[PDB]
């Protein structure tokens, strides 16, 4: 829950399609903390950003070779973020926390934790 | 233990009687009977292949005994010698905070060997009071301590100890906690 | 009489003999028009109880020939400076009848010198009885065969040619084997519908052909014992029929199983892996790989010679439970070529104990069970037990896997042997290991893919009944990293609480019906039938991935530490 949440925050100002299930994405990532999250938007941003760019200025480069040659459509190529670059993206995903520093903190946290026995205190009735 | 086990010698975990239990491990199953069960107060320096598939596998662990454990275990050591009702049990088992039960069996010997001992000298003096002063007429008043009284059991806590420290403690539980199973698939559920 | 149908196992050691000794006897008067000479003497040796005796009166019987057995103690058993006269008699008499057999069963008995040789008179039995064999003046065609447990422990001069100078080892009966044994044992005592003798065979892993004869009168006795003793009827014969109305149960099958103790467990095993590609998800570049590599040269022998290149006669597969040995296997039973396994355990006890010769004797018993695929599991274990990050103050080598280079080195004669080693550790490994001629190809194993760990876990839960609710590619899915073995103590898991829940379940209902008695009896069957979607979350609960990321890394660093440089990528010929 926490993985769907930072995800939907990070792509909130990107505009994203509706066919993408991110929690299927959020699901996936197994242990990814929340910048390895952030980065893999980020990737799937600027893969539609590149996409876009390409392809309107091919698009452009030909076009602009006859003079008002084809129509004045105006056309968006990528107007969103699709599937296809979050498959993109998590090609390149990765796994920042390795479980052996998870397995340190872990260990932090049980000397930190309050010893034993005291669990079944009671003051007597 | 008996090779080192901070540095130990310069080969592996690998020995030869471990590697004998393990080939007769590995060629046993056969019998459908015998069932290994295997015992180490220090679990870091076991062989890990000990731990394999189709060898003692199944890890539990024996935690120290908690305070109705700790009354079971001193019921259990005084059960033949003779305790007096006065004494509670429950209260000795949850003063004892963090004994094992080897320390538990260590305060019951010293109080059975502390009535011992005061049931000894009184009988010998006692003796010596009619040998030194002969009595008309002879009546014996029985045993001057009969049963394990709260007396003996006081003196007897008085030298109880912790044989085993909270370090050892953390490391066993180190090692509980170093057989983690995960922490992201807590909430696994099918798709439906 | 005793025929090929009494020899039971199907060991295909059978075949041979007959091969060998047909034309012989078979047709005795066709090596007289033709010069040849036939075998003057054979020595089957194997684990006791085998059937060797067995196997050479069946020859014996099927072929005609005269058969003569010549006790080992029988003549010890008789006195110095007439048994030498029993052993002469024996040939003489075995030469009247021409073809003729001679057995000598317990030949170690004979002639047990290993050039120790004490005693004197057994020096006089072993040298008139060599006289005796290499007497044979090839006449007539009497044929010597004897019995031995192993060729070594026989005098040396026994094994030299015209002596002895063909051997085969008839070895332990495997589960097909072990199943036409109990086959054969089980015929005369009306064997009940409900026992198959197929669970009992796969189940009769350690047992010889005298192991399963025993295991099958004792489950006759425990049959008569638990029935037809309590009506306590018995007159001097028992009637036929009261005795056939009892069937052996599947029970009392299982209770002999129990009961068996086989006879030899621990002698090494050569069987042709049952493990198929289907068990593997996957690996199909390294599927495709060791088909190259070892069936390649049998199938196609002749274009391999062709363009005048010798094979690789060796592999190593190193990764992190991914299914090395079960590729081994499963590539052993593609090409049905006998699989011998040497597992670390083995290693370490040969390095321990100082006794390397074990070495000789396993590459020699790979040898005569060829085709065979020599694997040596989990090679690396001898490195790992001097150290590893320190180790020893010496080199990698060792005595071992000296050993072991040794007989390498002086293997590729046989051209059948395929060594194939397993390792975890792959930096400790010997580099003497991986140079030309020894397992040169090294076959990188991963981590199972989302492919592969379906068929895993399928392989994993084939027998275990499992209710087509539960989806497993979405659980293979779930598992980002597990290797085989996390995927496997999974599902064990899984049946484990299955198990437990439909024990606890029928238990309780049971007191049920004990605390209040039912009017009519209803019994609604389990109800823990097959395992279910829940039993499966709460093992997956419990899952683990067993390899870290780091020592994938390290096996990521060793591959490419196997690079084919960088500058010859676009290599084109001038044209
Ligand atoms: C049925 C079975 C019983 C068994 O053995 C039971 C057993 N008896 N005495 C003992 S020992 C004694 C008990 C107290 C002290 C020790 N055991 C035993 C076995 C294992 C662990 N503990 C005890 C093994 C294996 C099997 C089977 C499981 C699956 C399949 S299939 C082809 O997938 O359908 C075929 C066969
Ligand atoms: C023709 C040939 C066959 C061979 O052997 C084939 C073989 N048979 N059974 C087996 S074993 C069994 C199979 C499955 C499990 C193991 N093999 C075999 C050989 C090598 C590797 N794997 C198997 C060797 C070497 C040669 C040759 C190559 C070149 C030349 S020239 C002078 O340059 O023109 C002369 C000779
Ligand atoms: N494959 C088999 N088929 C039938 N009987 C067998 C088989 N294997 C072993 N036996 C049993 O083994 C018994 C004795 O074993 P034997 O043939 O003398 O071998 P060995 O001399 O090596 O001990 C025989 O009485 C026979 O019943």
């Amino acid at each position: 829950k926490s993985r769907v949440a930072i995800l939907k925050a990070n792509l909130r100002k990107s505009p994203v399609a509706k066919d993408v299930d991110l929690e299927f994405l959020a699901k996936m990532t197994n242990g990814f903390s929340g910048a390895d999250l952030t980065e893999i938007c980020q990737r799937a941003c600027k893969l539609a950003i590149r996409e876009s760019i390409e392809s309107e200025i091919r698009r452009e480069r030909e076009r602009q070779t006859n003079p008002s040659a084809m129509e004045v459509e105006e056309d968006d190529p990528v107007p969103e973020i699709r599937r296809d670059h979050f498959e993109e993206a998590m090609r390149f995903a990765r796994r920042s926390v390795s479980d052996n520093d998870i397995r340190k903190y872990e260990m932090f946290a049980q000397t930190l934790q309050q010893s034993r026995g005291f669990g079944s205190f009671r003051f007597p009735s | 233990k008996a090779r080192g086990g901070n540095i130990g010698d310069g080969g592996g975990a690998a020995d030869r009687v471990i590697n004998q239990i393990l080939t007769e491990m590995d060629g046993m199953s056969t019998k459908k009977n015998v069932f290994i069960i295997g015992a180490t107060n220090r679990p870091d320096i076991i062989d890990p292949a000990i731990l394999r598939p189709g060898r003692l596998d199944q890890l539990i662990y024996i935690p120290l005994p908690d305070e109705k454990s700790r009354v079971a275990i001193l019921k259990a050591n005084l059960r033949k010698s003779p305790v007096a009702k006065d004494v509670d049990l429950e209260f000795l088992a949850k003063m004892t905070n963090g004994f094992s039960g080897a320390d538990l069996t260590e305060i019951c010997q010293r109080a059975c060997k502390l009535a011992i001992r005061e049931s000894i000298e009184s009988e010998i003096r006692r003796e010596r009071q009619t040998q030194t002063n002969p009595s008309a007429m002879e009546v014996e008043e029985d045993d001057p301590v009969p049963e394990i009284r709260r007396d003996h059991f006081e003196e007897a806590m008085r030298f109880a100890r912790r044989s085993v420290s909270d370090n050892d403690i953390r490391k066993y539980e180190m090692f509980a906690q170093t057989l983690q199973q995960s922490r992201g698939f807590g909430s696994f559920r099918f798709p439906s | 009489e005793v025929g090929y149908d009494d020899i039971g196992g199907c060991r295909k050691q059978l075949a041979q003999i007959k091969e060998m000794v047909e034309l012989p006897l078979r047709h005795p008067a066709l090596f007289k028009a033709i010069g040849v000479k036939p075998p003057r003497g054979i020595l089957l040796y194997g684990p006791p109880g085998t059937g060797k005796t067995l196997i050479a009166r069946a020859v014996a019987n099927e072929t005609g020939a005269f058969f003569f057995l010549i006790n080992g103690p029988e003549i010890m058993s008789k006195l110095a400076g007439e048994s030498e006269s029993n052993l002469r008699k024996a040939f003489e008499e075995a030469e009247k009848n021409a073809p003729a057999i001679i057995f000598i069963d317990e030949l170690d008995a004979i002639a047990p010198k290993r050039e120790k040789t004490h005693g004197e008179v057994e020096r006089r039995i072993v040298s008139q009885l060599l006289t005796l064999m290499d007497g044979l003046k090839q006449r007539a065609h009497v044929i010597v065969m004897a019995a031995t447990n192993r060729p070594n422990s026989i005098d040396p001069a026994l094994r030299r040619f015209g002596r002895f100078d063909r051997e085969v080892d008839i070895g332990i009966p495997d589960a097909t084997g072990r199943l036409e044994i109990l086959q054969i044992h089980t015929k005369n005592m009306k064997l009940a519908d409900d026992v198959d003798l197929e669970q009992v065979a796969n189940e009769t892993h350690g047992h010889v052909g005298a192991d399963l004869a025993a295991l099958c009168s004792e489950a006759a006795l425990q049959a008569i014992r638990k029935k037809m003793d309590l009506i306590d009827l018995e007159d001097e014969t028992i009637d036929a029929e009261v005795m056939n109305s009892l069937a052996v149960t599947m029970d009392d099958f299982r209770w002999a199983l129990s009961q068996s103790n086989p006879s030899a467990l621990r002698e090494t095993v050569v069987e042709v892996p049952q493990v198929t590609w289907e068990d593997i998800g996957g690996l199909e570049d390294v599927k495709r790989e060791l088909q190259e590599l070892v069936q390649y040269p049998v199938e196609h022998p002749d274009k391999f010679l062709k363009f005048g290149m010798t094979p690789s006669k060796g592999v190593l597969f190193y990764g992190p439970g991914c299914g090395k040995t079960l590729l081994a296997k499963a590539i052993a039973n593609e090409c049905q070529a006998n699989f011998i396994s040497i597992k670390g355990p083995e290693l370490l006890t040969m390095w321990f104990g100082e006794s390397e010769a074990n070495v000789r004797e396993i590459f020699d018993k790979a040898r005569q069970a060829a085709p065979c695929v020599l694997f040596f599991d989990e090679l690396d274990s001898i490195a790992k037990a001097r150290g590893g990050n320190i180790g020893d103050g010496g080199g990698a080598a060792d005595r071992v896997i000296n050993q072991i280079l040794t007989e390498m080195d002086g293997m590729s004669t046989k051209k059948n042997v395929f060594i194939i080693g397993a390792t975890n550790r792959p930096d400790i490994i010997d580099p003497a290991i991986l140079r030309p001629g020894r397992l040169d190809q090294l076959i990188y194993i991963p981590l199972p893919d989302e492919k592969s760990r379906v068929a895993i876990l399928k392989a994993n839960l084939r027998k275990s009944p499992v209710a087509k609710d539960v989806d497993l590619e979405f659980l293979a899915k779930m598992t980002n990293g597990f290797s085989g073995a996390d995927l496997t103590e999974i599902c064990q898991r899984a049946c484990k609480l299955a198990i437990r829940e439909s024990i606890e379940s029928e238990i309780r209902r049971e007191r049920e019906r004990q605390t209040n008695p039912s009017a009519m009896e209803v019994e609604e069957d389990d109800p823990v039938p097959e395992i279910r979607r829940d039993h499966f979350e709460e093992a997956m609960r419990f899952a683990r991935r067993s390899v870290s990321d780091n020592d994938i890394r390290k096996y990521e660093m060793f591959a490419q530490t196997l690079q084919q440089s960088r500058g010859f990528g676009s290599f084109r010929f001038p044209s």
